[PDB]
């Protein structure tokens, strides 16, 4: 993917915003590198919120390791090319720069693919409720003594 | 009562935080060069010696690392690596960004007042010392005083 | 998480705001910093409420410690990034800038789901009113001689 | 063994921290005074003098401030401040109270036997333990000595 | 314009990790000697402001902020013999040991250099001739360019 770092992440979101890159002269410099992965481990925890938020394969750096920008993330590669994006529209604000509206179409369309398959996953029936009797049809639960469903629990 | 005072408590071993916070630099690195001048560039670094627990010095190379606490660690903690003139410090950030750039130092060494003071003054044995004038000019060197 | 102290947080909307950051040549001094965490710490008591309003895992200076700009704050790592966001926001008005709108929207989205998780914990049904008997279905509760419902109380 | 090497690596900018926990001072004013003196009454205090790149010392007002990193700040900015040695140092809080004293810096020094020898005794260098003869000339003060090497 | 402004104040943290040592003990011991047992140790002097002296119990204690305290107030600590310090945490582990404070010892070495070292004083520290003459034995140096009267 060549894009396995959090520091690929973070160059990848300059370049998009056009900071530094190689299309324009200008080169990277480390304290912005920094900033940048702070803010993004910090978006990456709101999303998550515990598990009941966007759940994408991402490790939370403990701090052990100081440098956190050279190691791996466990984002899967369709989720790539929505969190720098992501990252790129919030990096703005710390310049006066502004993002293209195009990189905040493509951010929006990045979290609806993120979010859709867990919208997909998570949209469950419950159960029937404890007061309905199991007709006289089923023929074997009611030979069973059990004629009313179990419930909720 | 009020006994003479020799040594004072202190510790030894310096710490070094990142400014504008209160946290220590994690892994970072320390160049030491001349006095006005850029530590980074080979031209401008000057000799590093490490002070042993006796009188010993050993050269390592410049870039000198940083544990997570804040002190010098090479392998295990490492003393006073005590240099000549009066340097520029240069440190550094884990990610090689700049904390701090400080043109003038200079901070003289306590330790090994003896071979200092050795070297400083001259030798006069006296007479009172020592009871006979044998023993005395015995252990005279350059100078004898009289009662 | 590298935002561990107060002090962090006001660094972080400083930066976010663009007035002073660590690749600044000029920084701000420190009465400033005392200010905007006097209007932290007023922000985060009008959201409380007392326990009746948003509740975050926040701890407030006793000020038998002197410093309270040091001293570690008890936010979880999802509302991190909710908190200096919206300390920027406000910030804006103590200097001659207006904070920019992509700022605005994640202060919003950030108070929302800061206070998702305690709208729907709180969102519960009440008992059966006093006068509403307990059918003959029960057997027991019935046959207990407690055949209305106890009440609000 | 190897030289003289007088010159201790340390850290190069002071810092201040409270005295009941564990966390800097921030915006702490300092006061610097003469010995065994009050520093926060004016008539005792001493110039304090900023030290630039250039070499220029340019005075400040006497309280110094400090920012949350614990290190002396001026405008926002870290300086080097040098003053005539012998200073007594008050720490102040920002809240008004009294964080340290200090009657004499000078005190606090892990060899005090060296002050009082200074004083009493003869200097002259000996051309023995020396190599070469400036190098003994150079760091010579009042009067020599003529030996081996 | 001679010393850098700096906090003379000892601060004592963890060797691998930024913490305070809270409540953890020093032992002043013997020079180049482990002084754990209490048979192999030397005396401890608390120095106050105005100069008083008092005798301490060996295992000093160290506050939550890292500074040596005694009951209530930060103090200052005084031998009179070289000594060895070994800092320990609150559950027992090894901080630092330092086998000399400093490399050589001030007693035996001050008697030694007063044995073998001409006793003549100068001017410039002390600043009336009298005082200087009343004080100075085997020679006197005349070093500033002192005004009559």
């Amino acid at each position: 993917m060549q894009i396995k770092t959090k520091g690929d992440l973070v160059r990848a979101a300059l370049r998009k915003l056009g900071v530094a890159s190689d299309a324009t002269l200008t080169d990277v410099e480390p304290q912005s590198m920094q900033d940048a992965v702070d803010d993004l481990e910090a978006m990456m925890a709101e999303w998550y919120q515990d598990g009941k938020g966007i759940i994408t394969g991402y490790v939370f750096s403990d701090d052990e390791n100081p440098p956190a920008e050279g190691d791996d993330h466990g984002l899967r590669s369709s989720a790539v090319s929505a969190v720098f994006h992501n990252l790129a529209c919030r990096i703005a604000p710390d310049y006066a720069l502004e993002a293209t509206a195009k990189i905040i179409a493509t951010a929006k369309y990045g979290k609806e693919l993120l979010y859709k398959q867990t919208a997909i996953s998570r949209a469950k029936r419950a159960p029937y409720p404890s007061r309905m009797p199991t007709g006289s049809g089923n023929s074997f639960a009611n030979l069973n003594e059990w004629h009313y469903f179990p419930g909720e629990q | 009562t009020d006994i003479t005072a020799n040594v004072v408590v202190s510790n030894p071993r310096p710490i070094f935080t990142e400014s504008r916070s209160f946290k220590a630099v994690a892994n970072g690195k320390i160049y030491i060069g001349q006095i006005d001048t850029d530590p980074v560039n080979p031209a401008n670094q000057i000799p590093v010696y490490i002070e042993n627990e006796d009188g010993s010095h050993v050269q390592i190379t410049q870039p000198l690392i940083i544990n997570a606490a804040g002190k010098i660690v090479y392998n295990g903690q490492l003393v006073k690596i005590v240099t000549v003139q009066g340097h520029s410090m240069a440190i550094y950030d884990a990610n090689g960004s700049q904390v701090d750039y400080i043109a003038n130092v200079l901070k003289y060494d306590p330790d090994q007042y003896s071979i200092e003071a050795d070297k400083k003054f001259k030798y006069s044995v006296k007479l009172s010392d020592y009871p006979t004038l044998q023993d005395a000019a015995s252990a005279a060197v350059d100078g004898l005083l009289i009662d």
